[PDB]
């Protein structure tokens, strides 16, 4: 029973939310291989633990930039949200520490590299294939949202794909544990609702709206909102007009007017049913829920491993060097990290 | 077409969030 499910599944996060694991591992445990991406404050790095032989992705915040940045409660939202969940698409922590100059995240390396890349290559994904990853985000999705978990980051980029070609949802930097209404604009211009953008309170809904952006963009190769700058993206997001492929089956066009949905009190997720709307979708009828949970459904894609260690599947970055300062910086800021 | 639209477009790599 999904109920039954949830509130187990509650009673769990709460204790590591109230609790949180901290100074877990030292730099000097990993071996830095190679950059699998950047962001404007840090970066993710391929590394190999001595002790155990084992490879993970490591993120370093730089905390200067973090505070120059005005992300400090938006970095301890991502590591306290992180180390307290359990679902089998999120990726897993499984140390975080902090030195001088930065705060350091180590989770599990997932060597398929992100949907975006293979997206992009391809140009799109059959209606099964996005059907398959879908689901995957629909259930993630209602797991973090009865934990009153808003993601607010859903894109290709931050989703990958495991060596059984499953999703791994990576990226907390904007997740908030959140009751009522918030206001922060965030997010990715492509993917923020219509509510985000005229400045009003939001709440959980904007995920389901940024699921029927993704769904749109797997299915059709390309956004369904989409210009050369975020300005004018905005006014394709509040015009209340959408264009669809015409190889969109009738009942994937049906399901992303209710995902797409400038009504909150029409908008898919956010109904008296809630979650059960979109899983019971005429689009979602060859969908197994349990059995996708369970892993037990056989992927559409399979990426290449070459072997342990291997990031094939992952562009080149620029190679950078760790400075880690001989003075403390932002130690008030960071403190419960 | 919209496939020739968005290739052409200067959005087709990484997506940056938005900053504070
Ligand atoms: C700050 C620095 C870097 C990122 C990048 C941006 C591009 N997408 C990424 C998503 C995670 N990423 C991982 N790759 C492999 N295994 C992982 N385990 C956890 N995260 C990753 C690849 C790069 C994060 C985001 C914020």
């Amino acid at each position: 029973s999904v109920k039954e499910f949830l509130a187990k599944a509650k009673e769990d996060f709460l204790k590591k939310w109230e609790n949180p694991a901290q100074n877990t591992a030292h730099l000097d445990q990993f071996e830095r291989i190679k950059t699998l991406g950047t962001g404007s404050f840090g970066r993710v790095m391929l590394v190999k633990h001595m002790e155990t032989g084992n490879h993970y992705a490591m993120k370093i915040l730089d905390k200067q930039k973090v505070v120059k940045l005005k992300q400090i409660e938006h970095t301890l939202n991502e590591k306290r949200i992180l180390q307290a969940v359990n679902f089998p698409f999120l990726v897993k922590l499984e140390f975080s520490f902090k030195d001088n100059s930065n705060l350091y995240m180590v989770m599990e390396y997932v060597p398929g590299g992100e949907m975006f890349s293979h997206l992009r290559r391809i140009g799109r994904f059959s209606e099964p294939h996005a059907r398959f990853y879908a689901a995957q985000i629909v259930l993630t999705f209602e797991y973090l949202h009865s934990l009153d978990l808003i993601y607010r980051d859903l894109k290709p980029e931050n989703l990958l794909i495991d060596q059984q070609g499953y999703i791994q949802v990576t990226d907390f930097g904007f997740a908030k544990r959140v009751k009522g209404r918030t206001w922060t604009l965030c997010g990715t211009p492509e993917y923020l609702a219509p509510e985000i953008i005229l400045s009003k309170g939001y709440n959980k809904a904007v995920d389901w709206w940024a699921l029927g952006v993704l769904i749109y963009e797997m299915a059709a190769g390309y956004p369904p909102f989409f210009a050369d700058q975020p300005i004018q993206i905005y006014e394709k997001i509040v015009s209340g007009k959408v264009r669809f492929p015409s190889h969109f089956s009738s009942d994937l066009k049906d399901l992303l007017r209710n995902l797409l949905q400038v009504d909150l009190t029409k908008r898919f997720g956010n109904l008296k049913n809630g979650v059960n709307d979109i899983k019971n979708h005429k689009w979602f009828a060859t969908t197994d829920w349990i059995a996708i949970y369970q892993r037990k459904v056989e992927a559409p894609f399979i990426p290449k491993f070459k072997g342990p260690g291997d990031t094939s599947n992952f562009d080149d970055y620029e190679e950078e060097e760790i400075r880690v300062s001989i003075n403390e910086k932002c130690g008030k800021e960071f403190s419960e990290f | 077409t919209t496939y020739a639209d968005f290739i052409a477009s200067g959005r087709t790599g990484r997506r940056n969030a938005i900053h504070d």
